[PDB]
């Protein structure tokens, strides 16, 4: 049904056209997949075939987002947004809660089959075109547009943040110390109650909000080992940690400190004031190697000294909205994976640890992929921003496999790091 | 014969006008030579005259072809396509031959005027003005307007393509199953029917398309079944590049090697094992394409190995998504590998190469890896499929790779197979520090402008030695200096370094280089034993660096 709606015109930053993104090639089961969904929005007057005259373009993918049964539809609006949305970051964008991270307990649920019944402005739609591409490049690609907004675009819960407010104020009202955020498709809310208590606080949100609209909470089921029921339940309570920890008993031969100097230097990259000298003296003798030599006094004080100064660091922790978040990932264990986050380089923001039990599914990719999407909430939820991911794997490999175990409804910018970083220690950062 | 098909809207790029070309006449018998034309195209509707208001002007050509019976003019719009908004990328990929389905019957149609027939937006026929004066320039009041695609205009490709894929649609529909693809001018129906029972839908077709104003020359099939299309030579139930000659000079420049290249690569597709290692490597210098390149023993010992397999001729088969999808990899060395797909064995479904260029030093795995990937892209590329793979490779040696090396990667369904050229690890350095062994504190440096460095060593057991060097890099060094550190050792040594770049390139595991030097250090290391290796800051380090570098610096 055609809804009289009225829209909200938009402009984007002249001096700038339309998305012309390159279409990745899909699966055949994928493309197939996209069709049926498409046909399907179609109908829902949701969407509409275009013609030549549309230049422009934005990728898609199929998903398995519910819980592995059902295509989503991903669309890469990374651009798009760029385009548009970086204007209406500051033209409606939607303030960050600095204390939703100071919570106990946050749980994330899609928000985005919302969008869906609103309409788009008529002079814009042409930059929402999206492609269905043929096998083998059979037949041209298969055009449509939004008519409606996009699930994938920032700026359109940035125009149902009206809406989304207004619907919000009910609950927000009977429960105020419950924090809300909406990034996208998603909404964080965060609560300090006991997870009984707050996962019925959630059912409830969930239930008022299909009561105030087809806003339909996508339901409950489990999937992993201890048995789940529904939202991804995160507790940024224990969101912090200092990943650095040094050998508590082997430091005896001449390896053992000798390797153990070249990370303290790298250290000084970071931490600063960092004395060494007095340790490195003790190996300056070119001695032999797995030699078992015990350490001296002037620098035992070198040790004790510096690895307190690794407990409470603080400088220059400033986080600037101007620039941009970074964070790369690096492979560690079998199972074990490290990230930092910062925006200037060694100015860490937030250093963590990442492992999936190495057993169930030890694929290698799979594990950076849902990495990615774990750092990247962590960041969404301390900052509200999506960081450009420095991924260590090959260009191609992961155009080719990330939409396989891809749960997320947002894309974070990403860049691929091709270079061996000998900042790989037992436990390592940036 | 015009179309009633819904013309699609077409305008300029913001704020922009139409050309405005008052071109220079020609009272040549070129000047009538046109009207012969015009006025029998406006007749035929495709363009109209319009009165003498604000259309301007567009280049006119009145040129015809060598010995041309048909004297056939054409104009260009240059500067039209420079105002045109831009389109949709009407052919940005292309259908490749060996990922499509074994028809019967099958006939190709001339779609010539077909441009002529789609008609134009009507808001922007103006643009289109164009005039024609004559004899003494006293009537320059022939000007014309295209009312349909004009040829070798912006949009006319895209849109075409655009309203024939809505042509075809409802014919499509009332006898599917019918394979139809149009290319430019062409158009590629494919029919699993009998010969008589095929050549009928044919001639519906061409009616179907005659009650849309467009026509088709050709009475059914003119098109001879050996079809030349970007080169590819196409048959019923095989394909391949019929014309794929290259001469032999005795001189050569650059501007003919590639093109040599070019047809080498392009014959990569089914010529299984073509290579092109040295027969690139060269163009490396600084492109001049009048340059002439002197020709390498190795360039001549490749080409003459090209030409052996391309003297005789070789085919492609067909898609059967019913059996299932497989491919084949092997290494030729120097960083060259060859792959195959296909589904029935022998029947090659097509061919292809990849190499690791302009860098230096890479694992034989990460090449095999690299190579997979290639495939992995193209096969969905092109049946929008992943391929099982057959490969020489052990497991245990792959899963010890991503278990130790960094970057993290994914190799689908793969199988062993067995091949001379088996991939594999010949060498492993220590994790832990040897307990037993002589241990190799190792430095190097270089002069850097005078060019002449030293490399050398000192041990546990006060064993010390130096050997200067000439023409060559501060790297160069580093590396020299482990090599030494290797031959003089015994079967298991620890060396220690102050290169972080040292250091990498070794941990690689590469092999086959073409850089000497490495090559000389990498047979050590096989011969080896064991072999631990560490690493410690060049300057401010000490454990003993303190003392070997000063012992390795005298000139400047
Ligand atoms: C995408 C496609 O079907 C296509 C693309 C380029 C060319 C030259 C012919 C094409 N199809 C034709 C056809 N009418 O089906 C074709 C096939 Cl399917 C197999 C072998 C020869 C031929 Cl001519």
């Amino acid at each position: 049904p055609i809804s009289p709606i009225e829209t909200v015109p938009v402009k984007l930053k002249p001096g700038m056209d339309g998305p012309k993104v390159k279409q990745w090639p899909l699966t055949e089961e994928k493309i197939k997949a996209l069709v049926e969904i498409c046909t399907e929005m179609e109908k829902e007057g949701k969407i509409s075939k275009i013609g030549p005259e549309n230049p422009y373009n934005t990728p898609v993918f199929a998903i398995k987002k519910k819980d592995s049964t059902k295509w989503r539809k991903l669309v890469d609006f990374r651009e798009l947004n760029k385009r548009t949305q970086d204007f209406w970051e500051v033209q409606l964008g939607i303030p960050h809660p600095a204390g939703l991270k100071k919570n106990k307990s946050v749980t994330v649920l899609d928000v985005g089959d919302a969008y869906f019944s609103v309409p788009l402005d008529e002079d814009f739609r042409k930059y929402t075109a999206f492609t269905i591409p043929s096998i083998n490049n059979e037949t041209p690609g298969i055009r449509y547009q939004y008519n409606v907004l996009p699930q994938g675009w920032k700026g359109s819960p940035a125009i149902f943040q009206s809406s989304m407010t207004k619907i919000l104020e009910p609950f927000k009202k009977q429960n105020p110390d419950i924090v809300i955020y909406q990034y996208m498709d998603d909404l964080y809310v965060g609560s300090d109650l006991e997870i009984g208590q707050h996962r019925t606080k959630i059912e409830e949100l969930r239930q008022h909000l299909l009561r105030w609209g087809l806003t339909t909470p996508d339901k409950k089921h489990q999937k992993e080992p201890p048995f789940l029921w529904m939202g991804y339940e995160l507790h940024p309570d224990k969101w912090t940690v200092q990943p650095i920890v040094l050998p508590e008993k082997d430091s005896w031969t001449v390896n053992d400190i000798q390797k153990l100097v070249g990370k303290l230097n790298w250290a000084s990259q970071i931490y600063p004031g960092i004395k060494v000298r007095q340790l490195s003296k003790l190996l300056r003798g070119t001695k032999a190697l797995t030699e078992v030599i015990p350490l001296t006094e002037e620098a035992e004080l070198e040790l004790a000294e510096n690895r307190e100064i690794l407990k409470e660091p603080v400088h220059g922790v400033y986080y600037d909205p101007s620039k941009d978040l970074i964070a790369e990932i690096q492979k560690q264990g079998q199972g074990q994976w490290t990230y930092q986050i910062y925006q200037e380089p060694f100015k860490n923001l937030k250093t963590g640890k990442y492992a999936r039990m190495r057993g169930a599914h030890t694929n290698d990719v799979k594990q950076l992929t849902e990495a990615v999407q774990k750092i990247t909430t962590e960041s969404i939820v301390i900052w509200g921003k999506t960081p450009k991911f420095k991924l260590p794997i090959q260009k191609e490999t992961w155009e080719t496999w990330w939409t396989e175990y891809w749960q997320a409804t947002w894309i974070p910018e990403w860049e691929f790091v091709n270079t061996p970083p000998l900042v790989k220690l037992w436990y390592q950062l940036e | 014969p015009i179309s009633p098909i819904e013309t699609v809207p077409v305008k300029l790029k913001p704020g922009m006008d139409g050309p405005k070309v008052k071109q220079w006449p020609l009272t040549e018998e070129k000047i009538k030579a046109l009207v012969e034309i015009c006025t029998e195209m406006e007749k035929e509707g495709k363009i109209s005259k319009i009165g003498p208001e604000n259309p301007y002007n567009t280049p006119v050509f009145a040129i015809k072809k060598k010995d041309s019976t048909k004297w056939r003019k054409l104009v260009d719009f240059r500067e039209l396509n420079k105002r045109t908004q831009d389109f949709w990328e009407v052919q940005l990929g292309i259908p490749h031959p060996a990922g499509l389905k074994k028809n019967k019957s099958v006939t190709v149609l001339d779609v010539g005027d077909a441009y002529f027939s789609v008609p134009l937006d009507e808001d922007f026929r103006k643009y289109t003005a164009f005039t024609i004066p004559s004899i003494n320039n006293e009537t320059p009041g022939i000007r014309y307007q295209y009312n349909v695609l004009p040829q070798g205009w912006k949009g006319s490709p895209a849109i075409f393509q655009s309203s024939m894929t809505k042509i075809l649609e409802p014919f499509k529909k009332q006898n599917p199953d019918i394979v139809i693809y149009q290319y430019m001018d062409d158009l590629y129906v494919g029919s699993d029917l009998e010969i008589g029972q095929h050549r009928t839908k044919i001639e519906e077709l061409r009616q179907h398309l005659l009650r849309w104003g467009l026509t088709t020359p050709d009475k059914k099939h003119q098109k001879e079944p050996p079809f030349l299309w970007m080169g590819y030579e196409l048959h019923p139930d095989k394909w391949t590049v019929q014309p794929i000659v290259l001469p032999e000079k005795d001189s050569w420049t650059v501007n003919d090697i590639q093109k040599l290249v070019g047809k080498l690569n392009w014959a990569s597709q089914i010529y299984p094992g073509i290579k092109v290692r040295q027969l690139s490597k060269l163009l490396r210098g600084t492109k001049a394409l009048t340059e002439v390149i002197p020709l390498t023993e190795e360039a001549e010992l490749e080409l003459a190995e090209n030409r052996e397999i391309l003297k005789e001729p070789v085919h492609g088969v067909y898609y059967d998504p019913s059996k299932d999808l497989i491919a084949e990899i092997q290494k030729q060395g120097q960083g060259q590998w060859t792959y195959q797909i296909y589904q029935e064995p022998f029947k090659n479904l097509k061919t292809g190469k990849y190499a690791r260029m302009r860098g230096a030093h890479t694992n034989d795995v990460k090449q095999l890896t690299e190579a997979v990937q290639k495939i992995t892209t193209e096969s969905i590329v092109i049946w929008g499929k992943t391929p099982k793979f057959k490969l020489p490779i052990q497991k245990e040696t792959w899963e010890t790779w991503w278990t130790e090396y960094w970057q993290a990667t994914w190799i689908p369904e793969w199988e062993f197979v067995n091949t001379p050229p088996l991939v594999k690890l010949w060498y492993q350095l220590e994790k832990e520090p040897i307990v037993g062994a002589e241990t190799f504190y190792v430095d190097g440096a270089a002069n850097r402008e005078t060019k002449l460095g030293k490399a050398g060593y000192v041990t546990n057991k006060g064993r010390q030695k130096v050997v200067p060097l000439t023409n060559t890099t501060n790297q160069k060094t580093e590396l020299q200096a482990i090599y030494l550190a290797l031959q003089d050792s015994g079967l298991e040594v620890n060396i220690v370094t102050d290169s972080q770049y040292a250091l990498g390139i070794i941990q690689a595991q590469p092999d086959k280089s073409e850089s000497e030097l490495v090559n000389q250090i990498i047979e050590q290391l096989i011969k080896k034993e064991k072999v631990y290796l560490a690493w410690v800051p060049a300057h401010k380090g000490i454990g003993g660096n303190e003392q070997v570098d000063k012992l390795v610096s005298a000139g400047i």
